[PDB]
Protein backbone atom coordinates (compact mmCIF):
# COMPACT_ATOMS: atom_id res chain seq x y z
CA UNK A 1 0.00 0.00 0.00
CA UNK A 2 2.85 2.25 0.89
CA UNK A 3 4.42 2.22 -2.65
CA UNK A 4 0.85 4.04 -4.80
CA UNK A 5 1.25 6.43 -2.06
CA UNK A 6 4.67 7.04 -2.39
CA UNK A 7 4.03 7.62 -6.72
CA UNK A 8 0.74 9.16 -6.64
CA UNK A 9 2.04 12.85 -5.40
CA UNK A 10 5.26 12.12 -7.55
CA UNK A 11 7.70 12.42 -4.52
CA UNK A 12 9.69 10.28 -2.44
CA UNK A 13 9.20 11.29 1.72
CA UNK A 14 5.60 12.33 2.36
CA UNK A 15 4.70 14.44 4.85
CA UNK A 16 2.35 12.75 7.88
CA UNK A 17 -1.46 11.83 7.01
CA UNK A 18 -3.64 10.49 5.27
CA UNK A 19 -4.10 9.95 1.12
CA UNK A 20 -6.87 9.26 -0.99
CA UNK A 21 -6.15 4.97 -2.44
CA UNK A 22 -7.94 2.90 -5.17
CA UNK A 23 -10.99 1.02 -3.72
CA UNK A 24 -11.01 -2.83 -3.71
CA UNK A 25 -12.41 -4.60 -6.99
CA UNK A 26 -13.25 -8.04 -7.35
CA UNK A 27 -12.26 -10.16 -10.15
CA UNK A 28 -15.42 -12.46 -11.07
CA UNK A 29 -14.96 -15.89 -10.58
CA UNK A 30 -17.17 -17.60 -12.98
CA UNK A 31 -18.72 -16.27 -16.16
CA UNK A 32 -22.17 -18.34 -17.08
CA UNK A 33 -24.11 -17.97 -20.02
CA UNK A 34 -27.80 -18.21 -19.79
CA UNK A 35 -29.70 -18.77 -22.52
CA UNK A 36 -33.52 -20.92 -22.74
CA UNK A 37 -33.96 -23.99 -24.24
CA UNK A 38 -34.39 -23.39 -27.78
CA UNK A 39 -33.25 -26.18 -30.58
CA UNK A 40 -34.73 -24.85 -33.77
CA UNK A 41 -32.52 -23.92 -37.02
CA UNK A 42 -33.25 -20.77 -38.66
CA UNK A 43 -34.23 -21.37 -42.35
CA UNK A 44 -31.98 -19.08 -44.36
CA UNK A 45 -31.64 -21.07 -47.21
CA UNK A 46 -35.43 -20.55 -48.41
CA UNK A 47 -34.35 -17.26 -47.34
CA UNK A 48 -31.36 -17.00 -50.01
CA UNK A 49 -32.23 -18.50 -53.55
CA UNK B 1 -35.28 -34.92 -64.50
CA UNK B 2 -33.30 -35.28 -61.66
CA UNK B 3 -32.60 -39.11 -61.24
CA UNK B 4 -29.60 -41.57 -61.69
CA UNK B 5 -29.63 -43.90 -64.56
CA UNK B 6 -27.59 -46.77 -64.86
CA UNK B 7 -26.29 -48.14 -67.99
CA UNK B 8 -23.68 -50.22 -69.91
CA UNK B 9 -24.57 -53.72 -69.50
CA UNK B 10 -23.67 -56.60 -70.48
CA UNK B 11 -21.84 -59.93 -70.62
CA UNK B 12 -18.91 -60.80 -68.61
CA UNK B 13 -16.61 -63.68 -69.44
CA UNK B 14 -13.86 -64.98 -66.33
CA UNK B 15 -10.77 -62.91 -67.54
CA UNK B 16 -12.56 -59.86 -69.10
CA UNK B 17 -13.38 -56.69 -68.22
CA UNK B 18 -16.44 -54.25 -68.81
CA UNK B 19 -17.20 -50.26 -68.35
CA UNK B 20 -20.04 -49.68 -66.48
CA UNK B 21 -21.73 -46.29 -65.92
CA UNK B 22 -24.27 -44.53 -63.47
CA UNK B 23 -25.24 -40.90 -64.98
CA UNK B 24 -26.91 -38.62 -63.29
CA UNK B 25 -29.67 -36.36 -64.99
CA UNK B 26 -30.60 -32.55 -63.66
CA UNK B 27 -27.44 -32.05 -61.36
CA UNK B 28 -24.38 -32.31 -62.56
CA UNK B 29 -22.21 -35.27 -60.61
CA UNK B 30 -19.55 -32.27 -60.22
CA UNK B 31 -20.73 -31.27 -57.05
CA UNK B 32 -23.40 -34.41 -56.27
CA UNK B 33 -23.36 -37.31 -54.53
CA UNK B 34 -22.47 -40.69 -55.67
CA UNK B 35 -22.85 -43.79 -53.24
CA UNK B 36 -22.49 -47.58 -54.80
CA UNK B 37 -24.52 -49.78 -52.33
CA UNK B 38 -24.23 -53.44 -53.36
CA UNK B 39 -27.24 -55.62 -52.91
CA UNK B 40 -27.96 -59.50 -52.73
CA UNK B 41 -31.06 -60.52 -51.78
CA UNK B 42 -31.94 -62.29 -48.25
CA UNK B 43 -28.66 -60.88 -46.72
CA UNK B 44 -26.83 -58.19 -45.66
CA UNK B 45 -25.10 -55.77 -47.87
CA UNK B 46 -21.96 -53.76 -48.39
CA UNK B 47 -21.14 -50.33 -49.40
CA UNK B 48 -17.52 -50.51 -51.24
CA UNK B 49 -16.87 -48.32 -54.15
CA UNK B 50 -14.35 -45.89 -52.66
CA UNK B 51 -13.85 -43.07 -55.60
CA UNK B 52 -14.12 -39.36 -53.78
CA UNK B 53 -11.68 -37.55 -56.73
CA UNK B 54 -8.80 -35.51 -56.00
CA UNK B 55 -6.85 -38.71 -55.86
CA UNK B 56 -5.56 -39.53 -52.25
CA UNK B 57 -4.98 -42.05 -49.60
CA UNK B 58 -8.78 -43.51 -48.92
CA UNK B 59 -9.50 -46.85 -49.76
CA UNK B 60 -10.94 -49.94 -47.97
CA UNK B 61 -9.29 -52.99 -46.99
CA UNK B 62 -11.08 -56.09 -48.76
CA UNK B 63 -10.69 -54.80 -52.35
CA UNK B 64 -7.44 -53.76 -52.75
CA UNK B 65 -6.35 -53.82 -56.20
CA UNK B 66 -9.69 -55.00 -57.42
CA UNK B 67 -12.08 -52.19 -58.28
CA UNK B 68 -10.65 -49.42 -60.15
CA UNK B 69 -12.52 -46.38 -61.57
CA UNK B 70 -12.27 -42.83 -63.15
CA UNK B 71 -13.48 -39.46 -62.85
CA UNK B 72 -15.88 -37.08 -65.35
CA UNK B 73 -17.33 -34.29 -63.70
CA UNK B 74 -18.26 -32.17 -66.75
CA UNK B 75 -20.11 -35.03 -68.30
CA UNK B 76 -22.63 -35.78 -65.64
CA UNK B 77 -21.63 -39.12 -65.86
CA UNK B 78 -19.36 -41.63 -63.70
CA UNK B 79 -18.25 -44.72 -65.43
CA UNK B 80 -16.53 -47.99 -63.57
CA UNK B 81 -14.23 -50.00 -65.16
CA UNK B 82 -14.71 -52.55 -62.71
CA UNK B 83 -11.65 -54.83 -63.46
CA UNK B 84 -10.88 -58.31 -62.51
CA UNK B 85 -14.86 -58.66 -62.00
CA UNK B 86 -15.09 -62.26 -59.92
CA UNK B 87 -17.45 -64.69 -60.64
CA UNK B 88 -18.85 -64.11 -57.06
CA UNK B 89 -20.22 -61.10 -57.52
CA UNK B 90 -23.75 -61.62 -58.53
CA UNK B 91 -25.37 -58.71 -57.25
CA UNK B 92 -26.90 -55.71 -58.51
CA UNK B 93 -25.53 -52.59 -57.27
CA UNK B 94 -27.35 -48.83 -57.03
CA UNK B 95 -26.15 -45.05 -56.93
CA UNK B 96 -27.27 -43.25 -54.46
CA UNK B 97 -27.12 -40.27 -52.51
CA UNK B 98 -26.22 -38.90 -49.12
CA UNK B 99 -25.89 -36.03 -46.81
CA UNK B 100 -23.17 -33.50 -45.05
CA UNK B 101 -23.35 -30.89 -43.02
CA UNK B 102 -22.57 -27.26 -45.18
CA UNK B 103 -26.38 -25.80 -46.89
CA UNK B 104 -29.29 -25.24 -45.33
CA UNK B 105 -30.42 -28.81 -44.52
CA UNK B 106 -27.75 -29.02 -41.83
CA UNK B 107 -26.61 -26.01 -39.79
CA UNK B 108 -26.03 -28.09 -36.85
CA UNK B 109 -25.91 -31.93 -36.91
CA UNK B 110 -24.35 -34.38 -38.82
CA UNK B 111 -25.80 -35.38 -42.04
CA UNK B 112 -25.53 -39.08 -43.79
CA UNK B 113 -28.81 -39.24 -45.48
CA UNK B 114 -28.72 -41.85 -48.89
CA UNK B 115 -32.18 -40.48 -50.46
CA UNK B 116 -32.45 -40.69 -54.08
CA UNK B 117 -31.13 -43.85 -55.74
CA UNK B 118 -30.76 -45.54 -59.37
CA UNK B 119 -32.68 -48.12 -60.81
CA UNK B 120 -29.81 -50.98 -61.14
CA UNK B 121 -28.11 -52.49 -64.11
CA UNK B 122 -28.08 -56.68 -64.59
CA UNK B 123 -24.47 -57.89 -64.91
CA UNK B 124 -23.55 -61.69 -64.88
CA UNK B 125 -20.07 -62.87 -64.58
CA UNK B 126 -20.63 -66.44 -65.52
CA UNK B 127 -18.09 -69.07 -66.58
CA UNK B 128 -20.69 -70.18 -69.19
CA UNK B 129 -21.84 -68.86 -72.20
CA UNK B 130 -25.52 -67.18 -72.15
CA UNK B 131 -28.35 -68.58 -73.59
CA UNK B 132 -31.39 -67.07 -74.84
CA UNK B 133 -34.67 -67.66 -73.26
CA UNK B 134 -37.23 -69.89 -74.02
CA UNK B 135 -40.68 -68.04 -74.37
CA UNK B 136 -44.11 -70.85 -73.71
CA UNK B 137 -47.09 -69.37 -73.85
CA UNK B 138 -49.38 -70.41 -71.27
CA UNK B 139 -52.47 -69.90 -72.62
CA UNK B 140 -55.49 -69.31 -70.62
CA UNK B 141 -57.88 -72.81 -69.82
CA UNK B 142 -61.93 -73.03 -69.80
CA UNK B 143 -62.41 -72.65 -66.05
CA UNK B 144 -60.44 -68.73 -66.37
CA UNK B 145 -62.43 -68.18 -69.50
CA UNK B 146 -65.62 -69.55 -67.31
CA UNK B 147 -64.59 -67.88 -64.05
CA UNK B 148 -65.02 -64.35 -65.51
CA UNK B 149 -60.95 -63.25 -65.28
CA UNK B 150 -58.92 -65.09 -67.18
CA UNK B 151 -55.24 -65.82 -66.46
CA UNK B 152 -52.42 -66.11 -69.38
CA UNK B 153 -48.90 -65.37 -70.02
CA UNK B 154 -45.75 -66.45 -71.15
CA UNK B 155 -43.27 -68.88 -69.36
CA UNK B 156 -39.77 -68.37 -69.58
CA UNK B 157 -37.74 -71.37 -68.92
CA UNK B 158 -34.02 -73.07 -69.31
CA UNK B 159 -32.19 -69.61 -69.99
CA UNK B 160 -28.82 -69.03 -68.64
CA UNK B 161 -27.88 -66.56 -67.04
CA UNK B 162 -30.35 -64.00 -65.89
CA UNK B 163 -32.06 -61.70 -66.95
CA UNK B 164 -35.13 -62.10 -68.35
CA UNK B 165 -37.82 -58.82 -68.97
CA UNK B 166 -41.41 -59.13 -69.45
CA UNK B 167 -43.28 -56.37 -70.80
CA UNK B 168 -47.47 -56.69 -71.77
CA UNK B 169 -48.43 -55.23 -75.35
CA UNK B 170 -45.63 -52.88 -75.65
CA UNK B 171 -46.69 -50.93 -72.22
CA UNK B 172 -50.23 -51.02 -73.42
CA UNK B 173 -51.66 -53.50 -70.63
CA UNK B 174 -50.91 -52.28 -66.68
CA UNK B 175 -53.74 -53.56 -65.04
CA UNK B 176 -52.97 -56.72 -63.60
CA UNK B 177 -50.11 -57.31 -64.63
CA UNK B 178 -48.05 -59.71 -62.36
CA UNK B 179 -44.50 -61.11 -62.40
CA UNK B 180 -43.32 -63.96 -60.42
CA UNK B 181 -39.37 -64.09 -59.75
CA UNK B 182 -37.37 -66.71 -61.55
CA UNK B 183 -36.82 -70.30 -60.04
CA UNK B 184 -33.40 -71.62 -59.41
CA UNK B 185 -33.33 -74.86 -60.81
CA UNK B 186 -30.63 -77.79 -59.78
CA UNK B 187 -28.99 -77.21 -63.11
CA UNK B 188 -28.52 -73.64 -62.88
CA UNK B 189 -31.85 -73.29 -65.20
CA UNK B 190 -33.96 -70.30 -64.16
CA UNK B 191 -37.74 -69.71 -65.09
CA UNK B 192 -39.94 -66.74 -64.65
CA UNK B 193 -43.75 -65.98 -65.19
CA UNK B 194 -45.91 -63.26 -65.45
CA UNK B 195 -49.49 -63.07 -65.32
CA UNK B 196 -52.44 -60.67 -66.12
CA UNK B 197 -56.05 -61.27 -64.55
CA UNK B 198 -58.15 -60.04 -67.99
CA UNK B 199 -61.68 -60.08 -68.98
CA UNK B 200 -62.60 -63.48 -69.98
CA UNK B 201 -64.39 -61.48 -72.88
CA UNK B 202 -60.86 -60.11 -74.42
CA UNK B 203 -59.84 -63.47 -75.26
CA UNK B 204 -59.13 -63.77 -78.66
CA UNK B 205 -60.55 -60.32 -79.85
CA UNK B 206 -57.81 -58.37 -77.85
CA UNK B 207 -54.31 -59.96 -79.18
CA UNK B 208 -52.03 -60.59 -76.12
CA UNK B 209 -48.24 -59.94 -76.69
CA UNK B 210 -45.38 -60.48 -73.85
CA UNK B 211 -42.56 -58.71 -75.06
CA UNK B 212 -39.49 -61.07 -73.29
CA UNK B 213 -36.26 -59.38 -73.69
CA UNK B 214 -32.37 -60.63 -72.68
CA UNK B 215 -29.47 -57.92 -72.72
CA UNK B 216 -26.91 -60.03 -72.36
CA UNK B 217 -27.92 -62.60 -75.05
CA UNK B 218 -29.37 -59.60 -77.01
CA UNK B 219 -32.63 -61.40 -78.04
CA UNK B 220 -35.50 -60.01 -77.95
CA UNK B 221 -38.74 -62.76 -78.23
CA UNK B 222 -42.26 -60.76 -79.26
CA UNK B 223 -44.41 -63.89 -77.96
CA UNK B 224 -47.79 -64.54 -79.12
CA UNK B 225 -50.31 -65.60 -76.33
CA UNK B 226 -53.24 -67.17 -77.70
CA UNK B 227 -56.05 -69.38 -76.49
CA UNK B 228 -56.66 -73.14 -76.69
CA UNK B 229 -58.01 -73.39 -80.47
CA UNK B 230 -57.79 -76.88 -80.95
Amino acid sequence: PLSETKCTLKSFTVEKGIYQTSNFRVQPTESIVRFPNITNLCPFGEVFN
Amino acid sequence: EVQLVESGGGLVQPGGSLRLSCAASGFTVSSNYMSWVRQAPGKGLEWVSAIYSGDSTYYADSVKGRFTISRHNPKNTLYLQMNSLRAEDTAVYYCARLVGALTNIVVSGDGGAFDIWGQGTMVTVSSASTKGPSVFPLAPSSKSTSGGTAALGCLVKDYFPEPVTVSWNSGALTSGVHTFPAVLQSSGLYSLSSVVTVPSSSLGTQTYICNVNHKPSNTKVDKRVEPKSC
